[PDB]
């Protein structure tokens, strides 16, 4: 999907 | 619920504060000048780097967490730019006349000819950070004015729980400035003062943007996604 | 200067009296729409409007004293958050609604006929679905109008008069000491005042936001629809 | 020289 999520979960 | 609600002036304050990113280095190439190439090179660099880490400091801004995860991812997309130059601009205060882009990159309006667009959004950086530089901008002020961007700059494009941070965030604002021994005609005159600045920077943000993904045609993957949120 | 010898209430009259009418479009309802008549119907408003809008400038205390260039700047680089303020107070009344004029008023749907017009909508009436919300009050709506005016360029002696821009920010500072004047007579306590003050200011951030989007969607198509010439030459001063 | 120029200068 995108990279920020990724980054927002961990 | 929420726990940022519960806060303190002074918790608020010490949280921010400690939630603040590292200050990142460019790369230790000496070789000068640059080409249009080279400079927006080291720029896109250091930009994608800091956002790995504006990331997580936004997770520490207090409410930030209790969003749902797009409204998080949503924020973020807004306000990226506007917080990566706002912390440009807060490094380059002691700086008059330059942009302090890492303490190993400190940057001219002269320096940016080589670049459409560049000495314009240069400037306009510039004239904020000397208005900072002349408001006496302090450090717990400047983490205040950081937050207020992440949560209000996308707002208006979904809120309660954001406005009653918002309104929390005033609060300790405030708080600060009767610390320092401001009148209360002295308190609100620059609490107006500085949150007018953020229109501005929000120009410089869109203006800086609308270049960003024109000349898109190397940015980063995360660095297109974010730019591809604007387009 | 006289800006700075004005009280809050004599600030306050001053703008209210400088208040610009609200004017109607050439709206046909008999005519059937079409992506260029629309846009010609809010460009011909928007361009008469600006000439009301050049009037009140005059009347906002404290314009007057700049040089001339100074208020050319300041209007060039404010017009269109000037008039996005002024629909959006007006629509406040109108939920879900858009009154451009009082013959046109206009819901989202009738937007998605141009392209990046339902997302200027979207936008427009999420700030005044806030101002409703808020329970904006008209003295505090010309106040913020004026604040967009002399504030939006102020950031763009010497070799760009520096003396100028500390007469802005004084009476920059009146205006907030008025705003501040009307919301303890409103009976607020201190720190509901400067709570809706922020509240208040923060919005001029997504107005300035709209500015710029509209702005970027409009000099995009100067694609054949029709600009007036003062109007083409407020959105070239976004150029260069 | 300006439109906006003139219609402030009148
Ligand atoms: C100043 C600025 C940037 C930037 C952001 C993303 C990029 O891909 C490149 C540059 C910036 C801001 C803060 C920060 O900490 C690091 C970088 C910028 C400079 C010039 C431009 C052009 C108009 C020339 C495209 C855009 C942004
Ligand atoms: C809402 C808005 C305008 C407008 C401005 C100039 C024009 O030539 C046409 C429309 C407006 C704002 C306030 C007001 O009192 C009257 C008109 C506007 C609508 C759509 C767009 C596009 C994105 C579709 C270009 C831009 C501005």
């Amino acid at each position: 999907h995108k990279i920020l999520h990724r980054l927002l979960q961990d | 619920n929420s726990l940022a609600l519960s806060l303190t002036a002074d918790q608020m304050v010490s949280a921010l504060l400690d939630a603040e990113p590292p200050i990142l280095y460019s790369e230790y190439d000496p070789t000068r000048p640059f080409s249009e190439a080279s400079m927006m090179g080291l720029l896109t660099n250091l930009a994608d780097r800091e956002l790995v880490h504006m990331i997580n400091w936004a997770k520490r801004v207090p409410g930030f967490v209790d969003l749902t995860l797009h409204d998080q991812v949503h924020l973020l997309e807004c306000a990226w730019l506007e917080i990566l130059m706002i912390g440009l601009v807060w490094r380059s205060m002691e700086h008059p006349g330059k942009l302090l882009f890492a303490p190993n990159l400190l940057l001219d309006r002269n320096q940016g000819k080589c670049v459409e667009g560049m000495v314009e959004i240069f400037d306009m950086l510039l004239a904020t950070s000397s208005r900072f530089r002349m408001m006496n901008l302090q450090g717990e002020e400047f983490v205040c004015l950081k937050s207020i961007i992440l949560l209000n700059s996308g707002v208006y494009t979904f809120k309660d729980h954001i406005h009653r941070v918002l309104d929390k965030i005033t609060d300790t604002l405030i708080h600060l400035m009767a610390k320092a021994g401001l009148t209360l005609q002295q308190q609100h005159q620059r609490l107006a003062q500085l949150l007018l600045i953020l229109s501005h920077i929000r120009h410089m943000s869109n203006k800086g943007m609308e270049h960003l993904y024109s000349m898109k045609c190397p940015l980063s993957d995360l660095l297109l996604e974010m730019l591809d949120a604007h387009r």
